[PDB]
Parts: C-alpha cells; structure tokens; sequence
RNA sequence: UAUGCCAGCUGGUGGAUUGCUCGGCUCAGGCGCUGAUGAAGGACGUGCCAAGCUGCGAUAAGCUGUGGGGAGC
RNA sequence: CGUGGAAGUCUGUUAGAGUUGGUGUCCUACAAUACCCUCUCGUGAUCUAUGUGUAGGGGUGAAAGGCCCAUCGAGUCCGGCA
RNA sequence: GUCGGGUGAGAACCCCGACGGCCUAAUGGAUAAGGGUUCCUCAGCACUGCUGAUCAGCUGAGGGUUAGCCGGUCCUAAGUC
RNA sequence: UAGGGAAACGUGAUUCAACCUGGGGCCCAUGAAAAGACGAGCAUGAUGUCCGUACCGAGAACCGACACAGGUGUCCAUGGCGGCGAAAGCCAAGGCCUGUCGGGAGCAACCAACGUUAGGGAAUUCGGCAAGUUAGUCCCGUACCUUCGGAAGAAGGGAUGCC
RNA sequence: CUGUCCCAACGUUGGGCCCGGUGAACUGUACAUUCCAGUGCGGAGUCUGGAGACACCCAGGGGGAAGCGAAGACCCUAUGGA
C-alpha cells in the first residue's frame, strides 16, 4: 500500500467533451503499471469517479492523489481518493 | 435482478415520479420478490423503498433584486429591453390618472368645498387632460 | 378509433387465428402457420 | 411539399371496409357502395366481361 | 335455441371478486342483456342477484360480473359446480 | 517458395439430370336449372386438447328412418 | 394638447403558414423531394382539423398546361389485344 | 455517459446506487384519427432489434377493458341515400 | 367527529387564465338549424337496457416497403429567473441517457461543420456568392421626394453597470 | 465591414486511420505489369516495332479504361404517336 499522484494530462489528446471518461481510463492504466497488475483487476472506489467528474465531463483536474492497496492470490488492487 | 416493474409500482404507491423513487442497493433481492402493491407498501414502511425530495428553485437572489427595483435601482437605460409603452401601458396609466382625479373631485363635492358648478368646470377639464396628476389639480384649485 | 361490436368480433378472430399449430399436430402428421400476421409488419381489413 | 413521402403522412382516413354482402375490404364507408360486388349500388352482383379475356 | 350461460369464467381476477366482493364471473352469450343474465343465474343456482356488469371481450364472447346478495355466498356456489 | 494459374481427388454448396405422378390439358358420351318454403355467396361459430383445410350450424366433423355394409371406428 | 384605437399597416423563428440564397450537406440518402443556416408572411384575398361536393375530353385551376393518391399537353384498372 | 454492485453459462449497452448529463408548446400530461392486443404476468432467444443482450413493441402460453349521470346512441348542418 | 396528510392541517394581500356580466366600433361581408329545456310543485318506490372502454398516439405501436432525421389534428399559452414577450439563455415538475454499436492512435493527408488570424481591405468573382458589419432601450436630431398617408428606426450624435 | 483575395497558418468538434462485432451495392466477353511511337472503321492495356517490367499488400488524390449510370431529349429518317 502507498499514496500515488496520477498525472491526467494525456486526457487532453481525447476530445474535450469526453475528458472525464479518458481520465478514468488513465487512472486504471497507471495503477496497473505501477502496482504490477492487470487492468481488469484494478478496482476504483466511487470516490475517484466523483473526483474526476466533479466539474463535469469536460473540465477534469490535471492531477489526482490516490491511495492504493495490493493483495490476494491472483493479484488485485483496491484504490480510493484522499 | 430486474426491478423496473417495481419502480413503476413504487411510483404509484408513493405518488411520486419514477425518477425520484429510491431502492436500497443492499435490498435488491427483497425488492425482486415484490410482486404486488401490498409487497411494495410493506417495503416502503421498512424504509427499503423511499421517495427523494423534489427541488424548488431558490427565490433568494430574486428577492434581493425585487427589493432594489422596488427602491428604484437596477432600472437604468442599460437594463431596459422593452420599448417605453411596453414597460408602462399609456392607456392603463391614463385610466389610473383620470380615475384618481375624478375621485378627488367627487370627494371635494361631498365635502362641500366645491359647488356643482365648479366641479363640472374641473371635471370637463380633467376629461380634456388639463391636469397631469392629483397634485397638479389641487394646485389649480388653490388659485 | 372507435370499434363496433362486429369489428370487435372480427379483430378477435384474427387474434385467435394468430396462434401456433399445436405440438400434437406435428406428431400426428409426422412433421407451419401460413396465416401468421403481425400488428406492425402486416395489415388487417377495414 | 412533395407529392411523395411527405404527402403520405396525412393518410388516416377510412374509406374501404369489410363488406356486409361479399366479405371483401371494398365497402366505401363514405359512398356506402362496394367497389367489388356493387352492394349499395345494385341488387345484382357486380360482374363484367372484361374481368376475363374475351374468348374466356 | 341459444342458452344464456355458456360457462363460468374462472381466472385469478374472478376469484378476487368471489372471495372479496361476492361476485361470480360468467362467459355468456353476446345477445344476452344484463337483465337476462340476472334471471338465468337465479334460475340455475337458486341465488338472488343484485347487479350485473357486462363486457364484450376480445375473445368474441361476453363476460358478465354478477353480484349476489349477502344471504348467498359466492364461494359456496362455485364449489359445488 | 509466398500471393497464385490449370486439371483432378475428398467434402460441401446448388438442385440440373434420370426415374416416379395424388395435378393439369384436350377429346367424347351422359346429364342439366336454383331462389321469398329466403337461393347462390359471404360472416361468425362448431372438436377433449384444434391454428389451416374439409364438414357442419347453438341438435354445429354432426341427429332420425329405411336399405346396403361389417368388426371395427 | 389629450382621448380614441383604425389598418388586405409595421417589427416579430408566439402559434402557424411559406420557401429567397447557400447553386452548402445528402445524392446506392435519414428521405423516390430529406438536413442545416439564411430568408418571407404572420387580423386576413389569413392558417387549420373534420365532414361534404365537383370525375377523365370530364373536374378543378388569382392560368404554371398547374392539380385530380410518387401517375397528367388528357388519371388509374382491366378489357379490345397476341 | 462513468465508478461500484445485482442476475446470469455468458453483460459496454438488462437491473440497483452514486456521480455526470439531455428534453421545457416538449423528449412532459391528456387525447382525435389511424393501428389492433402492440397492454400485464410468466417462460424464452431460432426469428426480429444498425453491435451484444440475461432485455424487448420479438417467440410461446396465460391474463386484462365492468358505466342511468364519459362517449355512442337522440337532433339537425353542407350534403347523401 | 367525509376524505386525505408524518405533521401543521394558516390568515391577509396584489396581479388575476377559467367562468360571469356590460359599453363601444365595423359590413357593397350581416355572422346555422333542429331535437331538447324552461314556462310547470312535492313524497315514497321502481326502472335506467344496448354499444365503446386494454395499450400506442410517435426520432420504435399511425402514413410513408423499415424500430424512416419525412408527414400527422386537439387541449395543457399562467411552473421559477429573465425580459416587451407564449423570445433567448438557465432551472423545476415530469420524462430520458433508445435522435441506440463499440475500443484505440495529440488522433497524419484529406473532408464536413466551425473559431481566431498581422499588414492590406473586394485587389476575389459574372456578381461581395460566402462571411462579416450593424443591433436592445432612452435623449437629441433627421434630407430629396410625396398621392400629405408617407419618406422615417432616413442619416448623424450622446447615454446605458454596480452601490 | 470583413480570410472573397494578396497567402496562407494554427486550433475546435465529427469522420478519416488501427482493433472487436455487424455487413450490403454498383460493376464483370476474355485476357490483362505497362510506356513511347506506329498501324487499324481515321480516338489501341491486347495488332507492329522498340522501351520498361521480381511478386504481394497499405494509404492517397482521381490521368486513362473514348470509366460506371440512361436502347441520344439535339439532328435526320418512318406513307410513327399525340
Ligand atoms: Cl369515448
Ligand atoms: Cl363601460
Ligand atoms: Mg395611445
Ligand atoms: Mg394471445
Ligand atoms: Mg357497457
Ligand atoms: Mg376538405
Ligand atoms: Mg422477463
Ligand atoms: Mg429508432
Ligand atoms: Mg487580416
Ligand atoms: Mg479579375
Ligand atoms: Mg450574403
Ligand atoms: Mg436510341
Ligand atoms: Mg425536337
Ligand atoms: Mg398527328
Ligand atoms: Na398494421
Ligand atoms: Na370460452
Ligand atoms: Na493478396
Ligand atoms: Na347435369
Ligand atoms: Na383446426
Ligand atoms: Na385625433
Ligand atoms: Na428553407
Ligand atoms: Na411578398
Ligand atoms: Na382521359
Ligand atoms: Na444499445
Ligand atoms: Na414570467
Ligand atoms: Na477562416
Ligand atoms: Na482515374
Ligand atoms: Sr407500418
Ligand atoms: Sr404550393
Ligand atoms: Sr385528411
Ligand atoms: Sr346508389
Ligand atoms: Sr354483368
Ligand atoms: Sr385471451
Ligand atoms: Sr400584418
Ligand atoms: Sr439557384
Ligand atoms: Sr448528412
Ligand atoms: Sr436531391
Ligand atoms: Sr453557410
Ligand atoms: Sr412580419
Ligand atoms: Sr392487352
Ligand atoms: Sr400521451
Ligand atoms: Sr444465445
Ligand atoms: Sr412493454
Ligand atoms: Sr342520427
Ligand atoms: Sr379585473
Ligand atoms: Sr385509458
Ligand atoms: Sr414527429
Ligand atoms: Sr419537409
Ligand atoms: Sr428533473
Ligand atoms: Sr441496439
Ligand atoms: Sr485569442
Ligand atoms: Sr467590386
Ligand atoms: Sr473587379
Ligand atoms: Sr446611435
Ligand atoms: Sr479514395
Ligand atoms: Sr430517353
């Protein structure tokens, strides 16, 4: 378990009106890479969802502090905001 | 589980719109077994099926604006959009003005201040548009 | 539209004709309803 | 307005209906005459020699 | 010659009218009136009819909702037949 | 030697072909009017379970009589 | 000066009606006449629903040979007819 | 639309919650015509659905429309027989 | 001491759709008919049959071969802010995520819709086609011509927020 | 007044491109890697002479196939029609 800062600047490559959707994909991709798990195994708690969608679908925050844990037999990650 | 049939029933039971009825995420299985309207009422009482509160637009910002405008502010040339006679109907203003002038003259006749001859002279002049307001009428009577 | 008593009987018959050929007829003849009418795709009388 | 597709939208009038006499959907409910059997026009059934080829 | 009562209409809604409202439901002949349905039920079951409500069903037949008096019990009349 | 060309083999696809005929086509002989005693035609019914066809008509794939027929239906 | 509130009157994407330009989009279409913006009329010779009438060398036509069920310098169907 | 979760052999699109949106003479409510069972329930996915489907206006089976006082019915209109 | 509401289970006011009732004006235009009702009381009792009644009413239940961006009548025209407004824009009630395929690449060329472009300013083109400019409201002010109505919002100039 | 132009640039959204799923049509005498000349019913990928040419695939804008679409509406002809 550790606290990570996820950069969400690559969501600018995706069209403006859909930024929140890509942000949520970037978060899952980052936690899968850094915690050495599969993207299917990363569980994002609704706190992260509400954080990225806070100012709508177009105005997403450039960064996001996230607390993630790593456990189990197959290997998975439960993640939340702070 | 498909709770859409119950959503329709809960909406009729609670007498609220479908989008405002809430179902407990932990009690989905119990709401799934809810076939009848009596089963729904039982679940309403258990607190499993609730109705959200309907929004009402806040009139606070409007009330503050209504106070400034009643005091004479926020009605300058840069705030007016309609034409002059649209903001105040000229026929309605004449109705307001002339009824007020005819009531003042009727009160002064019932008081004995003006005779039926003086009244007639002033009534006909008021009907001819000689007095702007009631104060302008009183200013003519007092010489 | 407002239907009469006779129009109602006719529409009723058309609905009854819309049923399948029973399971037992398939066994009796040793192996299809050609009058299969849909409310949208097909058209009735009147 | 086009005479094709946009003019087909106004078509919600009932004219031709099931006939009391012949059973065909040809009883014009406004004219009270059947276009198939002639019910409402004649006591005799509507039939014409041109409904078949001349030598048949 | 046609008979008035064809057969009893026994469905779940027909039972709710029998258990709670003392009403028996019948599938009758479509040429039969409310008064004719009333008489025929009294003459066949030895009951007293108060009100008859009819409907021309989408099955081509006529359904009649027949309410009996408080002296008669609808559940007891339906059990013997 | 990939992509691939020609012919064939095994298996498809397709339904020609050959064989078959409960349907047609044409010729011939016989016969030939029905209806207010409501025809012909149509509608809707009618079966244990019955959608189509056929039959039938609230006595509803049927009722009665006589003759034939026969151990099946 | 006021009152009055006339008008095939004006502005108006009110409803509603219409259809100038883009010769835009589409053009095996969403559509056998469509989409978007622009534009015109909008108390009157106004618009509109339903009912009703006029029928083919005949109707109907503020007239374009327009329209009479995607059909019109003579509708459609079948027959004449191979 | 997104994150969780539910059901399921199977879930991007079936259901629950949350978050985020869209519609305001309409994308809301009541109806005429016209449609004709398309309505509700259960069971289903061979068909139909611009992908998928456990969903459905689809498939199958059942069920459902109750009136002295709402319409028809009655009256007469242009007009028709 | 019906009903309904967890509860309270209000009182006054303004503007007032519906509905009621009057006054005026216009016509080379004159704005249905019939059944029925009233006129013509009260009690008690009986009777009141027959037909329709589901659902859709539309960017999927109608017409258009289609779950068609088309077409298709009525009533809700008084929900809040806004403003002249049944306008815009925003938001309730209510409805919806079915104008129903998705995933991925700072995502190239090219195309459709579109924003911004220095200096020049119609040189473009048959032609300012396309785009743009102007704009609401108040004050001042307003030419030729004219059928005296008009032209006319001519033009031109100034103002405009908040406290 | 201005991107109409000088003279074009950068950006925005949807496509376009790659992947899963769904899945048509137009068109097809045959052969077919062509180019330059020539010839031929005088407007040839196919004849003649040369030149060039290892095969397959992706994206592109459309030079050619006198490209595809429609038994030319112009013109003439018919002892044709209206
Ligand atoms: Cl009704
Ligand atoms: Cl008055
Ligand atoms: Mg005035
Ligand atoms: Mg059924
Ligand atoms: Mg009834
Ligand atoms: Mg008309
Ligand atoms: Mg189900
Ligand atoms: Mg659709
Ligand atoms: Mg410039
Ligand atoms: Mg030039
Ligand atoms: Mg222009
Ligand atoms: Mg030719
Ligand atoms: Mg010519
Ligand atoms: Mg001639
Ligand atoms: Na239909
Ligand atoms: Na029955
Ligand atoms: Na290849
Ligand atoms: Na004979
Ligand atoms: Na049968
Ligand atoms: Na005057
Ligand atoms: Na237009
Ligand atoms: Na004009
Ligand atoms: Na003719
Ligand atoms: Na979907
Ligand atoms: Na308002
Ligand atoms: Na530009
Ligand atoms: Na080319
Ligand atoms: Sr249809
Ligand atoms: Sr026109
Ligand atoms: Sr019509
Ligand atoms: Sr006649
Ligand atoms: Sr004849
Ligand atoms: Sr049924
Ligand atoms: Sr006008
Ligand atoms: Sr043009
Ligand atoms: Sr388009
Ligand atoms: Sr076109
Ligand atoms: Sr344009
Ligand atoms: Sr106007
Ligand atoms: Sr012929
Ligand atoms: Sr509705
Ligand atoms: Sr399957
Ligand atoms: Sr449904
Ligand atoms: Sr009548
Ligand atoms: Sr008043
Ligand atoms: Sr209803
Ligand atoms: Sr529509
Ligand atoms: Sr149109
Ligand atoms: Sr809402
Ligand atoms: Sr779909
Ligand atoms: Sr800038
Ligand atoms: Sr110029
Ligand atoms: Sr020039
Ligand atoms: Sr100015
Ligand atoms: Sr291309
Ligand atoms: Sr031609």
């Amino acid at each position: 378990e550790r606290v990570v800062t996820i950069p969400l600047r690559d969501a600018r490559a995706e069209p403006n009106h859909k930024r929140a959707d890509k942000a949520m994909i970037l978060i899952r991709e980052h936690l899968a890479k850094h915690f050495s798990v599969d993207e299917d195994a990363v569980r994002l708690d609704p706190s992260i969802n509400e954080a990225a969608w806070a100012r709508g679908r177009a105005n997403t925050p450039s960064k996001i502090r996230v607390r993630a844990a790593r456990f189990e037999e197959e290997g998975e990650a439960i993640v939340e905001a702070e | 589980t498909d709770l859409s049939a119950q959503k329709r029933l809960a909406a009729d039971v609670l007498d609220v719109g479908k989008n405002r009825v809430w179902f407990n995420p932990e009690r989905q299985g119990d709401i799934a077994d809810a076939i009848t309207r009596e089963d729904v009422r039982e679940l309403v009482d258990e607190g499993a099926i609730q109705a959200k509160d309907k929004k009402g637009n806040s009139r606070g910002r409007a009330r503050e604006r209504q106070k400034k405008r009643a005091y004479g502010h926020q009605k300058g040339a840069g705030s007016r959009k309609g034409k002059a006679g649209a903001r105040q109907n000229s026929k309605e203003d004449w109705e307001s003005r002339i009824r007020a002038q005819r009531t003042k003259l009727r009160e002064l006749r019932d008081e004995g201040t003006l005779s039926s001859s003086q009244y007639r002279d002033l009534y006909d002049k008021a009907g001819g548009g000689e007095f702007d307001s009631v104060a302008d009428l009183e200013r003519y009577i007092d010489a | 539209g407002k239907k009469s008593k006779a129009t109602k009987k006719r529409l009723a018959k058309l609905d009854n004709q819309n049923s399948r050929v029973p399971a037992w007829v398939m066994l009796k003849t040793d192996r299809r309803n050609h009058k299969r009418r849909h409310w949208r795709r097909n058209d009735t009388d009147e | 307005t086009g005479a094709g597709t946009p003019s087909q939208g106004k078509k919600n009038t009932t004219t031709h209906t099931k006939c009391r006499r012949c059973g065909e959907k040809s009883y014009h409910t406004k004219k009270k005459v059947c276009s198939s059997c002639g019910f409402g026009k004649s006591a005799k059934r509507r039939d014409y020699e041109w409904q078949s080829k001349a030598g048949e | 010659s046609w008979d008035v009562i064809k057969h009893p209409h026994v469905t779940e809604k027909a039972m709710n009218d029998m258990d709670f409202q003392n009403k028996l439901q019948f599938a009758v002949d479509d040429r039969a009136s409310k008064g004719e349905v009333a008489d025929a039920v009294e003459e066949q079951y030895d009951v007293t009819v108060e009100q008859v409500n009819t409907q021309n069903t989408m099955d081509g037949e006529k359904k009649a909702v027949v309410r009996l008096s408080e002296d008669d019990d609808a559940q007891e009349v339906a059990s013997r037949i």
